[PDB]
């Protein structure tokens, strides 16, 4: 619903008011305290989640008018009161009570209240001081309640809801740090004077581009539609009066050259943008490079000074999409539309931006204009995505002169005339976003503090620019390459281009209209390449040529060569060399920026004449933080989606948790994970919508399913490379390994974490070797490692390496072991090394292949100089005497850790409870009783056998109970039934938990026996007593 | 070491069932009697005269193998089923051989 708005003098805790008329259109005598909902119009991508408000009925309010407290939002009634909003009546007033709320309070009043020992005295103080009353009051997660004093610190999990101390814990927090001195809500403070604040004859303030779009329906005044269009300006404070001419006035002042008239407005009261500023759309700032302090004065004029300029001679800027047949038609048609649909003043030495959707493309539309009425389309469907600049160029003025700023084109008295092209340089992104204003496809914002390769390339382009702005032409060029796929090669070049205000061509080679086709048309392809490039350079500003996937066309010699294969190869190398070097003289300062996928595959000649080299890696954890910070941002979710209900994160999200758990993933995977989370949350939202329900105002992402999606991301990685997946084994699914978990965390966690303070010494502990009797978890530890940590889990299953032919090692072990270097940080798991690496001194006949494996394995493994790429090799053995001197304590695999028969007293209990994870037992038979009833010398996995066959007899009990119950059924109803119909017509839920009460334990203790006897233990205890030779 | 691995403790666990036979419990892996392994070790007894009864009560019916003509469909000794309890010492060794002799 539309509603009119007004701000009351504010009690903050005082209710809003509901008008009698809305209390008739949605009148309900059972609910006179009608809880309203309001949407607050604002600057921003969309209206932030609306507020539930507690209200009192008022009959005095005019039609659809509503009043809310001012200072409840930190604004004061001295500021311009917004006259409208939107309202929603809450269906049946259905609202949940909050599960938890926390408050922050200053240490003085905190202690003054905590001095009261009787908690109810503080509860009454909530009433006496704050006039809070339960069930009446609704509270909101973070709202400051009084400057310097009380604040709500959180509501959880809901952002809003009812309160009652009968369920709401009312947590309090002490502001020891006095930040409440800074955390004051008051958006305005009274200035010491309005005079002497500059002089009304001349003010100087930094201009800024408005960080968002703004539209004719939000502004307070009422411009016309056909004229007054497009050009507007926005001001922040009593500055609106320091100009002597109020909001709604024109001003025209500029720092240099011609004047530029603009309509100036006060900002809407609900604004987040920093004051002491004059905000503008990109349209204005585009004409005024740097010089951010702008001259300002009253500068008023009596309406439009010039009513006609009888012809205009506009020109397009050069630039990538501005010079293609497939865009030409859409360009001219959108130009015609734009200029036809409204009347505007224009001036020489000025730019006009035009925006359109490049998807419209090869759709012509046959009848919408020129033979049809002026208002023609809903751009809701005829979208926008790409932007162009037209220079206004010359215009035919009348006898009047010099005041060119008012030129205007009557749609019948005047025409627009093409002059082919002009040259001008775009704004520097550092001062102003275009993209975030138009909402286009985004270009992620790096910062040179933490991306070394960006600092590199940006410095290269910066010098290539400025050195040739000075007298020294630079032929700078660079190639980007990477070890992995999918690192953001193009993104870097684009970002740099915007960050430096540098033009670019964007070209991809894959889309060339022919392959490396056998019949020679390398001429045709390289010709099309140059012919497409050259067209803009005659009017290019300083610019770069970016070539995507050079590897597709710079093939390289020798696999099996046709004569034509040689001719194509050499022809391509030659013509590319010529093309590039020629460009370096055809135009100065114009930089070739290539990209490639396998640096081994680029041909040697090109590899020599190329200049700089940059290797861009898979990002660090420190970088991951900023990656999530981007794609989880408000704008970066809100763009994609139609429905007016917005989305957000919960402020609980642990960026540490994501950055650690997402280790090794590439940026493109981080997008995948976040967008999957968005999907799952929306599915939850529509599941909620099945009932009248709660939380309808907005779905948020939450830490649980955002965590979960990592597992899918890792499996979809694994199916690309390294197909094996692993069943989950969470940390608590093992126990009774305390020393071993100690050392494993001392090896894989603490040296891996905290390199800000761990020196990351020049060598590292390579691995872990588990040895001992079978059935002591030494397999399970590996599946646990694969489950809980972010590490990937490559492995070979024992003698998976050996193979039929001679020369076994390159057929497997080399390819896999180097693949682990090729992968991101990942373990290699081994089992049965006593089978894979026989002690070389036990020489073998019949080709001695054990010597071949063992030699290659040591050579690929050890030494590890310049090679500490996290390649932890971890594994298990039965009997370590058969291990080679591969185990000799160089630290190449020699982190020996034993596992064995547990301590008698309670570690068997820790075993039983761990294996009882997600098991069920629900009586007075505490696990202490089981752990005492079991005799000793049973060990490890044999207790899993004891649970296994206890479970088997428990399900047997249930199966025979079912057999009885189904027999007694069939005797009385369903005389001809057996299975599917039976199970589909029973509906058990008390029985279906099928909990064992007891007795299955006792008959397990009768039926089970230790799987290795002491006479078997002695054979292991011997090697145990070798201590591997100590 | 390959066979002691591939089926167990990795992808490969899933739903496969395994059913062995041996001449001896000696010449077989110590990796018996683990839940991750071959484990149940079902008993096969020495077949007594009662198992002679059982075996003959099977031999008397090539059950529904071509229902239109049983193997030994037409016989004397409809009285004195279990016609060969005398074979109690035979250990049940390959009585299809004696059945072929009878044929
Ligand atoms: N750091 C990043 N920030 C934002 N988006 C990124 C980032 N890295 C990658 N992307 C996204 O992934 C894509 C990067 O495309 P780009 O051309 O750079 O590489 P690619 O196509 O994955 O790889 P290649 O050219 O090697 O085949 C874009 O969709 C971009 O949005
Ligand atoms: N906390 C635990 N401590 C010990 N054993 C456990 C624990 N949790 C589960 N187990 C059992 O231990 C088994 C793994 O034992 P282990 O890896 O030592 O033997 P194995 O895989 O049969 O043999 P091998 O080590 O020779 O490959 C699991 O399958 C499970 O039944
Ligand atoms: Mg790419
Ligand atoms: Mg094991």
């Amino acid at each position: 619903m539309k509603a009119s708005l007004t701000f009351s003098l504010s009690g903050i805790y005082a209710p809003c008011s509901i008008s009698r008329d809305i209390y008739l259109e949605y009148g309900d005598k059972k609910a006179e305290c009608l809880y309203g909902t309001i949407r607050l119009p604002q600057y921003g991508p969309g209206c932030t989640p609306g507020k539930i408000v507690h209200c009192v009925l008022d009959d005095s309010l005019p039609f659809c008018s509503i009043v809310v407290p001012s200072k409840l939002f930190g604004f004061m009634p001295t500021q311009p009161t917004m006259d409208f909003c939107y309202f929603e009546p809450i269906l049946d007033n259905v609202v949940p009570v909050l599960d938890s709320v926390t408050f922050l309070i200053n240490e003085q009043l905190y202690s003054k209240l905590m001095d009261l020992p009787q908690e109810m005295q503080q509860i009454q103080f909530l009433h006496y001081k704050y006039n809070i009353n339960s069930m009446e009051t609704v509270v909101h997660s973070r709202d400051i309640l009084t400057s310097g004093l009380c604040q709500i610190l959180n509501c959880s999990p809901f952002p809003q809801g009812l309160v009652d101390f009968t369920e709401t814990q009312l947590i309090l927090v002490n502001d020891t740090e006095q930040k409440l001195s800074a955390l004051k809500y008051a958006n305005e403070d009274e200035e010491y004077a309005l005079p002497k604040i500059g002089t009304n004859s001349a003010l100087s303030i930094d201009l800024e581009s408005l960080p968002c779009t703004i539209s004719r329906d939000l502004l307070r005044p009422a411009p016309h539609i056909n004229d007054d269009n497009s050009i507007y300006a926005f001001t922040d404070a009593e500055t609106l009066l320091r100009l002597d001419v109020t909001s709604g006035s024109f001003i025209t002042v500029s720092n240099m050259g011609c004047v530029r008239l603009v309509k100036l407005f006060v900002l809407l009261l609900p604004n987040g943008f920093k004051k002491r500023t004059i905000y503008a759309p990109p349209k204005i700032i585009a004409s005024f490079p740097d010089c951010s302090v702008v001259t300002i004065s009253k500068s008023n004029i009596g309406h439009t000074d010039i009513p006609i300029a009888n012809q205009v001679f506009i020109s397009r800027v050069g630039g990538w999409l501005q010079s293609q047949k497939c865009f030409q038609n859409i360009i001219l048609t959108t130009l015609k539309k734009f200029f036809s649909e409204s009347k505007r003043i224009l001036c020489q030495n000025d730019l006009i931006p035009i925006a359109f959707d490049s998807s419209m493309a090869d759709l012509n539309i046959a009848e919408e204009n020129d033979e049809s009425d002026d208002e023609d389309e809903l751009g809701q469907y005829y979208k926008n995505d790409s932007l162009v600049w037209f220079f206004v160029t010359s215009a035919e003025l009348d006898c009047f002169s010099k005041d060119n700023s008012h030129f205007i084109i009557d749609p019948n008295r005047t025409k627009l005339i093409t002059t082919n092209i002009t040259n001008r340089r775009p704004l520097p992104l550092s001062r102003s976003n275009l993209q975030r204003y138009y909402g286009f496809a985004e270009t992620f914002y790096y910062d040179l503090h933490i991306f070394p390769y960006v600092r590199q390339l940006v410095n290269i382009l910066e010098t290539s620019f400025n050195c040739s702005q000075r007298g020294i032409t630079l032929n700078a060029s660079v190639l980007l390459h990477s070890t992995t796929n999918n690192v953001g090669k193009a993104t870097m070049v684009r970002f740099a281009s915007k960050y430096l205000g540098i033009h670019l061509l964007e070209i991809d080679c894959l889309s060339l209209t022919s392959n490396s086709r056998q019949l020679d048309s390398t001429s045709k392809i390289i010709g099309y390449i140059r012919a497409k490039c050259e067209n803009v350079l005659p009017y290019a500003s300083p610019a770069v040529i970016f070539l995507a996937h050079l590897d597709s066309i710079l093939l390289d010699v020798n696999a099996n060569q046709d004569p034509e294969a040689i001719k194509l190869q050499k022809s391509i190398n030659f013509e590319m060399s010529k093309l590039l070097d020629d460009f370096t003289f055809k135009f100065p300062g114009t930089t070739f920026v290539g990209s490639v996928n396998n640096i081994d595959n680029v041909p040697s000649s090109f590899r020599s004449h190329m200049r700089f080299e940059i290797l861009v890696p898979v990002p660090s954890e420190a970088q991951r933080l900023r990656i999530f910070q981007w794609y989880l941002s408000s704008h970066e979710l809100n763009r994609d989606v139609q429905q007016k209900v917005p989305v957000s994160y919960m402020d609980n999200i642990s960026f540490s948790s994501l950055s650690s758990y997402s280790a090794g993933l590439t940026p493109l995977d981080i997008k995948s994970i976040v967008e999957t989370a968005r999907m799952t949350a929306t599915a939850r939202f529509y599941q909620e919508s099945k009932k009248c329900g709660w939380l309808p105002q907005s779905i948020l992402i939450t830490q649980e399913d955002l965590s979960k999606a990592t597992s899918k991301a890792r499996n979809e990685f694994s199916v690309s490379i390294g197909a094996p997946q692993i069943p989950n084994v969470t940390w608590d699914d093992i126990g009774g390994i305390d020393f071993v978990k100690g050392e494993i965390l001392d090896t894989i966690d603490m040296p891996l974490k905290h390199p800000e303070l761990f020196t990351s010494g020049m060598k590292k502990r390579s691995g872990i070797l588990f040895y001992g009797p079978p059935g002591t978890g030494k397999t399970l530890m590996a599946k646990a490692i694969a489950t809980n940590f972010s590490l990937n889990f490559f492995s070979v299953k024992g003698p998976e390496l050996l193979n039929m032919y001679i020369g076994e090692s390159e057929a497997n072990v080399r390819r896999v072991f180097q693949k682990a270097r090729e992968a991101k940080p990942c373990v290699i798991f081994f089992d049965q090394i006593d089978s894979v690496a026989p002690k070389r001194g036990n020489q073998g006949d019949s080709g001695g292949v054990m010597d071949r494996i063992v030699s290659q394995l040591l050579a690929e493994l050890d030494g590890m100089s310049t090679d500490a790429d996290g390649v932890f090799v971890i594994g298990a053995t039965n009997r370590p005497d058969l291990l080679d001197e591969a185990l000799l304590r160089p630290g190449r695999f020699d982190k020996l850790l034993y596992l064995g028969i547990p301590d008698t007293d309670t570690k068997q209990l820790n075993i039983l409870e761990a294996l009882t994870r997600k098991f069920v037992l629900d009586n007075d038979v505490k696990l202490i009783e089981l752990a005492k009833l079991c005799p000793f010398n049973y060990t490890g996995a044999d207790f899993y056998a004891l649970c296994s066959d206890a479970m088997l007899n428990a399900m047997s009990r249930i199966a025979r109970m079912v057999e009885k119950k189904v027999s007694q059924h069939n005797e009385l109803t369903g005389e001809n039934i057996s299975t599917r119909r039976w199970f589909d017509k029973i509906a058990t839920k008390e029985d279906t938990k099928v909990v064992v009460k007891m007795e299955d334990f006792l008959k397990a203790q009768e039926q089970l026996t230790p799987s290795v006897s002491r006479a078997e233990l002695n054979h292991y205890e011997a090697v145990r007593a070798n201590f591997e030779g100590a | 070491n390959q066979l002691l691995t591939q089926m167990d403790g990795a992808e490969g666990l899933d739903g496969v069932y395994i059913l062995a036979a041996t001449s001896r419990p000696d010449l077989i892996d110590s990796a018996l009697l683990r839940p991750g392994r071959l484990d149940k070790s079902v008993i096969c007894n020495i077949p007594t005269e009662s198992e002679r009864l059982d075996i003959l009560q099977a031999i008397v019916n090539s059950k529904d193998k071509d229902t239109g003509q049983k193997k030994f469909a037409l016989e004397k000794n409809a009285d004195l089923k279990l016609i060969a309890e005398k074979t109690a010492g035979f250990s049940g060794a390959d009585l299809q051989g004696l059945c072929y002799n009878a044929y």
